[PDB]
């Protein structure tokens, strides 16, 4: 058996035990027979070569399953009654009625109406004809094939790089922040004013034209005499339609602010102005450190220098500079915990100010993007502690951190610990004695009773901002503040125009349930953070067991005696923080569908008068809305949700499945496979076959990981199947 | 040595005893002798009553050898019992008592195995021995 | 449907033919010695 | 007023509130004979319904267009009795509390067998202790400056890092 | 023989055409099909247990 | 994998020239007879009633597949079974298609086997490479001109078969 | 089932708030907690629940208000019991509630 060859130890294993954990540490080259550190950073060279090859082809798909099967060129024309169709189905398990009842979006078969948003940004970034999506899908199957020969090109011999290459901090730095974001920016900007603002404006630029199509009529005159504000002058009108010269702007570059008042999307040449902007100072941050021509800043005496002369914390962050570059998961916790939080940012900021054309009106496709990018957003964050957890276990050297700050948060980890059990347990006591104080005073006929803290703080931010709603008159909702009289003459009107309209969900209005379920949301953060930090900080060694280091991060327990040693290592804190994650993110896209369906029904106070008890979430969102989820097949007949009637199903089928191996443990199943291996042994016509691995249980970590993957499919296929038919019913 | 022409304990067979991979892989062996006939519990479950006299056993696993010896040491005082490994190729190999002196029991010539002169909290972090064949030890 | 001939042609090849061979060519790798 | 709500003595979705709840239970009195005791305990019911919604609109509580009492809890003594001055009360018995339990922990430390003392308690000796607690912040405070209540950290168990 | 022969009678009798004129072709044919993939599994057990 | 007769073998180029010229062939005779309308209704619509969901190709008009494609499918069905039972099961004199692990390969034969006329494995292997020429040459001319291939064997036969 | 015996018949004792079946929607939504925080026993294992405990202890060792009896997690055997008591009371008081304020509305 040599299949796992990276693992002498594994390959040796005369059980089905073998298969899997090969299949679980496959990618783990650190943890490999004689994996040397410049082997380790060609070939996560080239597996991040590879998985950037993968992200182009799965893009490249879905131009290309667009421009063949969908109905792009139908939908630009009317954008807000089309169904946008993501692809088609051929499925032969299908009866008549099923080929029937997914036949829409104008077309003659079955298909799938899309909910990624593909068409809204491929149409506000200047796409109309299938052609160019055919383009496009080439350009990036081309660019997937480049990348691939890279990654092979890269690990071949005299173009392997040495390890002082890959640990060049300052060129790296430098060369990614000035070209990757912010030329990169700059090229984006430069595709929205060179050809998306032109095509948003009817006026159809391509590769055939675009040299010889100014952006604007006074052409680069005004950007190089100094006179930008002329690509300020004559923007788009109040009346323009989309796609069209009607009402038509010819400016390039402004700050409007708000809305595009037919589109419910910001300006696009807002966009261009700011990813323009974004690309200057990213250049201007991408000249900072020096790499071989004397300017610039040193890494290492930044590191060093910001040590505060008080002693509070200890040598500051000296050493901090070989840690970090030495140790691949102290900086994977670093980008991941970064990663999330912009994930995080994007899902709030993109419901709260949508881009992309008539995607406001796309109810379905909005609640997919959040849901979405919020559930990878607490991926994201729980990847980030865990990679924190094996960077202790692993790399963290304390000699090489004598007094430092990573040493002083280990020398406070029990303070720490201990403040976050606290804050957990208040949030939890109180939040929860709010909730069931609520529901037992509105059951007993008493609704008056209940306990609605106003929430002023957040009122007072939205007034700060400008919402007129609550009367607070201060700062942007006061007309003598310095702050509205220095922003009057730029973009306070449009901002205004579109804070102050509730028919968008910019700083939608807030009351007692959002009060409570910011609290919770506050509860469940904390509490996932507190799994996370003590299984990252006990990573190393607790009075249990003080050299859990030799251990490593993952392993089942230390056994029976000391009193029981179960799920004592940080992977099995992981495990149980990922549970804790599914539940902060099933709280925040709870309340983000409820408030936001409550709002498009134009019954926004069924919210405001549900939402402060459990029984109304349970009633009027878990309930209410199950209705046209459950009917998508029915003794009478069946329609195009029935898919997602049936996806739902299966969540609560597999989510199910997860606990068998989260409840049951290993000892009977053992037993169990004893018995079955004497029964095939000893049945006739059934022992000339013989297994080549012995059959053996799952082992302890492996069957945590497996109820741990089936419970998160449940999950998410469960929320997912909801949340999409369940829009559908009620809008589409 | 083992001495295969001794008598086994008269019983009426079970499901639970060894199976293909104790003619394949190795098996073991129990001698034990019994100052009267006397009813046993199997480790492999059942009952069996062992003779008068001198007893051979085939099992297995180890473990279930050692579970029958510490069963007839603590239910009827019997410590002169013998274990052997057994290969298809008919080697025999002595296993327990390995040096005719039982383990808990000091005697001369043995030699420490896996020994480490100092206290656990002396071990090494990984991250002076990652890269590296050093052991953690020290 | 441009090209309609192509999902009937590849929905069973990918679905069918693909993941038999993967199984029996992985099968094969990861059990001989 | 505070936040765009309206005081609940003027409201008139709180009198609404107040009318369906008295209607409510008004259609169950409907079914009863006068002088029943079920007549009897609806029209307590009644008149609790209408003495607490009348003692509602006549404390300065703001109503939101749900028609129910929100609170306001920013700092603002206009409301200070709907958060901070409760909160107090708990933090005048919930600090009580703790000290006096602390107090018996370190009593139990002196006894002959501390574990007999934790889970069979000296009743007159912890009656004393939960006498103590009345001055409890001024203790604990004058317990703290003495040393008495922090203990160094070199005293203290911890696991290797 | 003793299997493929009685491997025809629950594809003909309970399959999606079995209300239809080629009911028996279409029985027949997964049949087939079947034989082949467990002949597949034979060659692949074949190749992989005995040297 | 290559220690069995597959990959870049001789075998292989073998098998694939043996395949080529069969292919050759049903090209050239399904071209003759769709050129001389010797296909029952070939133009007919398979329906879903009948054949069931796998008669479903979801093209502009009549959603189901030509009874001619079905023909030609179930011709290639029968040689399919053929092959199938000739891998597994080949006749004991018959060339089989896998190799045992201590196999002599065959030698490869450069730029031009020895010119042996007749029914030698240097005539089947100058045909067979012959064939895959073709066959590329034939899609290469299929696929540059929008012309149909049975078309394309037809033009370049100058018109013999129809 | 999920629809016409478990969406439809739990209609009852969700609206039946301001009524007299009203603790029986209480009694549901309780259970409905107490079978979840079962889990938290079940899924879970002692290392973890010891190793915070410890941090618990420093924290009261800060204040000198450490009990003399030491505190420990919950054995393995009295996890999985304590999960299983709390998950049997759940579920048999969600049926118990459902089925009751149901059957008494209806019949
Ligand atoms: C200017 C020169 C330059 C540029 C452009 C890059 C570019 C890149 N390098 Mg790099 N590199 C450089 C010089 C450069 N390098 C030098 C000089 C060195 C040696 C010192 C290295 C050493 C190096 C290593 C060792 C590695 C890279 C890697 C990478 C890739 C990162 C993965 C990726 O695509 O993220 C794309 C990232 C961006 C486009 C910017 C970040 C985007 C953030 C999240 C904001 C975007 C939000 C926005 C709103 C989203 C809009 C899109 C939405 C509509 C869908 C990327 C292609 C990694 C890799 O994958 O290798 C193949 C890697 O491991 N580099
Ligand atoms: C870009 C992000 C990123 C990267 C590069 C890695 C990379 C890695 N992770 Mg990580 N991880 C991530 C995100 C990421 N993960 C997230 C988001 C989570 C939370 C769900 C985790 C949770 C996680 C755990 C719990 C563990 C890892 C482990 C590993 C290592 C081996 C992976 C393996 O064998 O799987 C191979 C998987 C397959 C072949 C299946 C396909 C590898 C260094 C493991 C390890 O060895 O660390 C000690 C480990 O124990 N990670
Ligand atoms: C009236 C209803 C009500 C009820 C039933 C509860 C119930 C509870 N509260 Mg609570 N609370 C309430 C209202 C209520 N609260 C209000 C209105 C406030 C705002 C002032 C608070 C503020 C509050 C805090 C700050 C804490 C609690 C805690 C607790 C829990 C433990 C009780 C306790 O103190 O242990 C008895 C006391 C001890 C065992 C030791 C004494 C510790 C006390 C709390 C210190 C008080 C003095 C200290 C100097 C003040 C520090 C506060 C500072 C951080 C702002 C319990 C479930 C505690 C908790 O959840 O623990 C995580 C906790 O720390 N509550
Ligand atoms: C609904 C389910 C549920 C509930 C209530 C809890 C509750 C708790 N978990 Mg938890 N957990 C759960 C499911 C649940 N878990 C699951 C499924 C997992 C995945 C395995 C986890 C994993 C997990 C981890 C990994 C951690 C926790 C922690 C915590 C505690 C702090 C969080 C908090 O809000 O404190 C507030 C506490 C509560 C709201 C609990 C309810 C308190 C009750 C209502 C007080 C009244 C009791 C009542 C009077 C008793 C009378 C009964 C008698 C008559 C018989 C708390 C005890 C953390 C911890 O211990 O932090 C200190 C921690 O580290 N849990
Ligand atoms: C990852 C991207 C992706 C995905 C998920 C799909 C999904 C699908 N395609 Mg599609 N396709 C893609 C890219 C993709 N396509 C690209 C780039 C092309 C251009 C060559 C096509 C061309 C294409 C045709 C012509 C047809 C489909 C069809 C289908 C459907 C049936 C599956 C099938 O027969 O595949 C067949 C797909 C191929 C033969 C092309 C390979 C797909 C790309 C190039 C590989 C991507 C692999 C990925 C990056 C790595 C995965 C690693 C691991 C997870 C396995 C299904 C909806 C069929 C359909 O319409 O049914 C309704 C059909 O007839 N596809
Ligand atoms: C994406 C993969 C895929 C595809 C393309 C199909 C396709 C089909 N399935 Mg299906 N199926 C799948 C996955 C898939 N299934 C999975 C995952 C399951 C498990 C839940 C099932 C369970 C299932 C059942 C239980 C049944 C089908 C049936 C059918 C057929 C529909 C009825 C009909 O007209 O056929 C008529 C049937 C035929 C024309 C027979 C086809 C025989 C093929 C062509 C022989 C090929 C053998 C093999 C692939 C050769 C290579 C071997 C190599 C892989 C080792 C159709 C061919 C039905 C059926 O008719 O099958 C008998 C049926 O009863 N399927
Ligand atoms: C003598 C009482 C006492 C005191 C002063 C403290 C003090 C403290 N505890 Mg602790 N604790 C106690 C009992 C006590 N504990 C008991 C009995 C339990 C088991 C339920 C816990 C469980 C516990 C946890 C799980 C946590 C604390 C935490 C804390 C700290 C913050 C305060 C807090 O969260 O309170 C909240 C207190 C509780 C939730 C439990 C209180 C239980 C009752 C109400 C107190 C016992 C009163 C006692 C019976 C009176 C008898 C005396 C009489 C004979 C005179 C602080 C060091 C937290 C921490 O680490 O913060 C830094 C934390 O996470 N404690
Ligand atoms: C299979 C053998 C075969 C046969 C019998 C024919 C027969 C014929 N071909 Mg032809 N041809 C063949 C193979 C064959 N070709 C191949 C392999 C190619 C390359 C793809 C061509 C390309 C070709 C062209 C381009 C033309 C013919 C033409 C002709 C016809 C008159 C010229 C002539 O005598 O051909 C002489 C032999 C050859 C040209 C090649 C041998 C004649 C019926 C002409 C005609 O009238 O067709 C419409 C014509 O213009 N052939
Ligand atoms: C455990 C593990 C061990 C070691 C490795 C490891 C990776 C380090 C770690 C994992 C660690 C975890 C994951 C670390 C990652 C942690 C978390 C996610 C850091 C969050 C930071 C938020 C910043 C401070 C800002 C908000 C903006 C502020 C400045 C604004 C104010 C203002 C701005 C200007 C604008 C307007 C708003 C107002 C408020 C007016
Ligand atoms: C001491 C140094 C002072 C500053 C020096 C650098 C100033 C900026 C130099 C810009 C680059 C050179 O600019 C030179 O080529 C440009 C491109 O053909 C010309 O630009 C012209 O053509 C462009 C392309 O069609 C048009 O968009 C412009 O509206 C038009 O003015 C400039 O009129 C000319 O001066
Ligand atoms: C939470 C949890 C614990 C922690 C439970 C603690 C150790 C015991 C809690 C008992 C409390 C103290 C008694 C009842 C709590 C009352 C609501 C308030 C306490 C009253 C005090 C005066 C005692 C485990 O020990 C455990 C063990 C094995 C698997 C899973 C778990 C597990 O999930
Ligand atoms: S029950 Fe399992 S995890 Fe717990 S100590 Fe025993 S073997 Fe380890």
């Amino acid at each position: 058996t040599k299949f796992p060859k990276f693992s002498q130890a594994l390959a040796q294993d005369p059980a089905t035990r073998r298969i899997w954990y090969g299949l679980a540490t496959a990618h783990d080259l650190e943890s490999h027979d004689g994996m040397t550190e410049e082997n380790l950073y060609q070939k996560i060279f080239a597996s991040h070569f590879g998985h950037l090859a993968v992200i182009f082809l799965w893009t490249s798909g879905n131009l290309f399953h667009l421009a063949w099967q969908g109905n792009f060129e139908q939908w630009v024309l009317n954008p807000l009654k089309v169904k946008p169709i993501a692809h088609a189905i051929w499925d032969p398990h299908f009866g008549q009625p099923a080929v029937k009842a997914f036949t829409k979006g104008g077309v003659s078969y079955p298909v799938n109406i899309a909910t990624s948003g593909v068409y809204h940004w491929w149409y506000t970034i200047g796409m109309r004809s299938n052609t160019d999506l055919y383009a496009g899908s080439l350009f990036l199957l081309f660019l997937a094939g480049v990348f691939l020969f890279a990654g092979w090109l890269h690990l071949q011999p005299k173009f392997r790089p040495g390890l002082s290459w890959f640990k060049n901090n300052e060129s790296r730095l430098n060369h990614h922040l000035s070209g990757l974001f912010g030329f990169s920016s700059l090229a984006w900007s430069a595709h929205l004013i060179h050809v998306a603002i032109p095509e948003a404006r009817g006026q159809h630029v391509g590769w055939d034209n675009f040299t010889k199509v100014a952006p604007h009529p006074a052409g680069l005159q005004p950007f190089f005499s100094g006179n930008w504000g002329v690509y300020a002058a004559a923007p788009d009108t109040t009346n323009h339609i989309f796609g069209t010269s009607e009402g038509a702007g010819t400016a390039i570059l402004t700050f409007l602010g708000g809305f595009h008042p037919q589109t419910q999307a910001l300006w696009l040449t807002d966009i261009a102005h700011h990813h323009l902007a974004i690309g200057v100072v990213f250049i201007f941050a991408g000249h900072m450190y020096r790499t071989n021509w004397g300017i610039g800043h040193s890494l290492k005496e930044i590191l060093d220098a910001h040590r505060p002369p008080g002693g509070r914390l200890g040598a500051g962050h000296k050493g901090i500079f070989e840690t970090l570059t030495n140790s691949l998961h102290f900086q994977l916790g670093l980008a991941l915990a970064s990663l999330g939080v912009i994930t995080s940012l994007v899902a709030q900021h993109m419901y709260a100010l949508p881009s992309y054309a008539f995607i406001a009106k796309d109810y379905v496709t909005q609640s997919a993007l959040y849901t979405h990018h919020q559930y990878i957003a607490g991926f994201l964050m729980v990847g980030a502690f865990a990679h924190g957890a094996i960077f202790f276990v692993r790399d963290y050297d304390p000699e090489q951190n004598k007094n430092n700050v990573l040493a002083r948060i280990l020398d406070h980890k029990e303070a720490i610990i201990s403040h976050l059990s606290w804050v957990s347990l208040f949030l939890g006591f109180h939040t929860l004695g709010i909730y069931v104080h609520n529901d037992v005073v509105v059951a007993f006929g008493t609704p008056e009773k209940q306990i609605l803290v106003e929430p002023v703080f957040a009122q007072w931010i939205q007034a700060s901002s400008g919402k007129a709603l609550y009367g607070f008159d201060v700062f942007l909702s006061s007309s003598n503040s310095v702050a509205t009289n220095a922003s009057s003459n730029i973009w306070l009107p449009g901002w205004l125009e579109a804070i102050n309209s509730g028919k968008n969900s910019l700083f939608l209005p807030i009351g007692p349930g959002d009060f409570l379920i910011h609290h919770a949301i506050a509860l469940a953060l904390h509490t996932t953070t507190l799994i996370l930090v003590k299984g990252a900080l006990d990573a190393r060694g607790s009075k249990l067991m003080p050299d859990k280091k030799d251990f490593g991060y993952s392993f089942p327990c230390d056994g029976p005696g000391r009193g029981g040693t179960c799920d004592i290592s940080a992977w099995d804190a992981f495990y149980l923080s990922m549970f804790w994650m599914l539940n902060t993110i099933g709280w925040v896209t709870f309340y983000w569908h409820w408030k936001h369906v409550t709002i498009w029904q134009g019954n926004a106070g069924q919210f405001n008068e549900s939402s402060t008890y459990i029984m109304g979430w349970l009633r009027d969102y878990l309930w209410l809305n199950s209705s046209p989820l459950i009917n998508g097949y029915n003794p009478f007949g069946m329609n195009s949700l029935s898919v997602w009637s049936w996806m739902f199903l299966f969540g609560h089928l597999i989510w199910a499945t997860g606990f068998m191996f989260l409840i049951s443990w290993r000892g009977y199943w053992q037993e169990l496979i004893e018995t079955l291996v004497w029964a095939h042994e000893r049945t006739p016509l059934a022992n000339l076959v013989r297994w080549k691995d012995k059959p053996v249980a799952l082992s302890i970590v492996q069957a945590r990981l497996v109820g741990l993957i089936h419970f998160t499919a449940g999950y998410i296929f469960t929320y997912a199947a909801f949340v999409i038919a369940s829009t559908t019913g009620k809008f589409g | 040595t083992l001495n295969l022409q001794i008598p086994s304990p008269t019983f009426e067979g079970s499901t639970g005893g060894w199976l293909r991979a104790a003619e394949v892989e190795e098996k073991y062996a129990i001698t034990w002798t019994s100052p009267k006939e006397q009813v046993f519990e199997m480790p492999t479950g059942g009952a069996a009553i062992m003779r008068q006299g001198e007893n051979l056993l085939y099992l297995a696993r180890k473990e279930q050898c050692l579970a029958l010896a510490t069963q007839v040491k603590n239910s009827f005082k019997i410590t002169d019992y013998k274990v052997y490994r057994i290969f298809p190729s008919g080697e025999v190999q002595y296993l327990h008592p390995k040096d005719g002196v039982f383990p808990e029991k000091v005697n001369a010539g043995r030699v420490g195995v896996g020994n480490v002169s100092h206290s656990i909290g002396k071990n090494l972090n990984p991250a002076q021995i990652k890269f590296t064949s050093k052991s953690f030890n020290g | 449907m441009t090209a309609a001939y192509l999902p009937s042609i590849l929905v069973p090849i990918i679905g069918l033919i693909f993941p038999g061979l993967v199984m029996a060519f992985a099968f094969i790798y990861i059990e001989q010695d | 007023d505070v936040a765009g709500l309206t005081p609940c003595g003027e409201s008139k979705e709180f009198a609404r509130r107040l009318d369906g709840s008295v209607k409510k239970l008004q259609t169950r009195l409907k079914k009863y004979e006068a002088g029943t005791p079920p007549a009897l305990a609806l029209q307590k019911q009644i008149d609790k319904t209408k003495n607490r919604f009348d003692r509602y609109g006549k404390a300065g509580l703001l109503c939101g267009t749900d028609g129910l009492p929100h609170l306001i809890a920013d700092g603002r003594w206009s409301h200070s009795g709907e958060f901070v001055i409760p909160g107090l009360f708990f933090l005048y018995v919930a600090g009580w509390i703790g000290w006096v339990g602390r107090s018996y922990v370190l009593f139990a430390r002196t006894a002959d067998k501390p574990t007999e003392k934790e889970i069979i308690i000296d009743v007159p000796v912890a009656l004393s202790f939960v006498s103590t607690g009345f001055i409890w912040p001024f203790s604990a405070f004058k317990e703290f400056t003495s040393g008495n209540l922090i203990v160094p950290a070199d005293e203290i168990t911890v696991s290797p890092r | 023989l003793t299997h493929g022969y009685f491997l025809v009678g629950p594809f003909y009798k309970l399959g999606p055409l079995r209300n239809s004129d080629v009911a028996l072709l279409s029985g027949f044919f997964s049949a087939l099909g079947l034989i082949i993939i467990l002949v597949a599994c034979l060659t692949i057990y074949g190749v992989v247990s005995f040297e | 994998f290559g220690g069995r007769g597959l990959g870049v073998t001789v075998n292989a180029e073998r098998w694939n020239g043996r395949h080529a010229m069969f292919g050759i062939f049903a090209m050239v005779m399904t071209s003759y007879m769709k050129g001389h309308g010797l296909i029952p209704d070939a133009d007919k619509i398979l329906d879903v009633a009948q054949w069931g969901s796998l008669a479903s190709v979801w093209d502009g008009a009549g959603n189901g597949i030509s009874n001619e494609r079905a023909i030609i499918l179930i011709a290639h069905v029968h040689v399919l079974v053929v092959s199938v039972i000739a891998a597994v099961a080949p006749f004991g004199f018959q060339d089989t298609l896998v190799k045992e692990k201590g196999y002599t390969p065959e030698a490869p034969a450069g730029l031009i086997p020895p010119f042996k006329t007749g029914l030698t494995p240097e005539a089947e292997l100058i045909n067979g490479r012959l064939a895959m020429l073709g066959i590329i040459s034939i899609v290469t001319a299929s696929v540059f001109t929008g012309t149909p291939v049975v078309d394309t064997i037809n033009l370049g036969m100058g018109k013999i078969l129809y | 089932w999920l629809r016409d015996f478990l969406w439809a018949q739990a209609s009852q004792v969700i609206q039946s708030y301001g009524s007299a079946l009203s603790a029986y929607g209480l009694i549901f939504l309780g259970a409905h907690f107490i079978w979840a925080f079962s889990l938290m026993f079940l899924f879970s294992g002692r290392g973890y629940w010891q190793e915070l405990i410890e941090s618990i202890v420093w924290a009261h060792n800060k204040l000198n208000v450490a009990p003399a009896i030491q505190p420990r997690a919950l054995s393995i055997t009295q996890g999985r019991a304590v999960g299983l008591a709390h998950y049997l009371l759940g579920g048999i008081g969600t049926t118990w509630a459902f089925f009751l304020a149901r059957i008494i509305s209806v019949g």
